[PDB]
């Protein structure tokens, strides 16, 4: 990665985002979002990501 | 000194019916988390003066 002051930008859009994987993964601790409900990321669609 | 003491029921589980009198006052789930009784955030009060 890189470090905060020149932090990674990425942009997604036109696809067909999974984000089921990344709430269920063990590996990550934090998935803390409470404008964005957790759980239902698939339900939520927009574009310009 | 203002007449706040008038209330109204802002948060609702459902729509109520025709002839509903509505007195029980709970938490509001606001989100996606139980609210156990807690007014604190994704929990608010039913009712606003």
């Amino acid at each position: 990665f890189a470090s905060v002051y020149a932090w990674n930008r990425k942009r997604i859009s036109n696809c067909v985002a999974d984000y089921s994987v990344l709430y269920n993964s063990a590996s990550f601790s934090t998935f803390k979002c409470y404008g964005v409900s957790p759980t239902k990321l698939n339900d939520l669609c927009f574009t310009n990501v | 000194g203002g007449n706040y003491n008038y209330r109204y029921r802002l948060f609702r589980k459902s729509n109520l019916k025709p002839f509903e009198r509505d007195i029980s006052t709970e938490i509001y789930q606001a989100g996606s988390t139980p609210c156990n009784g807690v007014q604190g955030f994704n929990c608010y009060f039913p009712l606003q003066s």
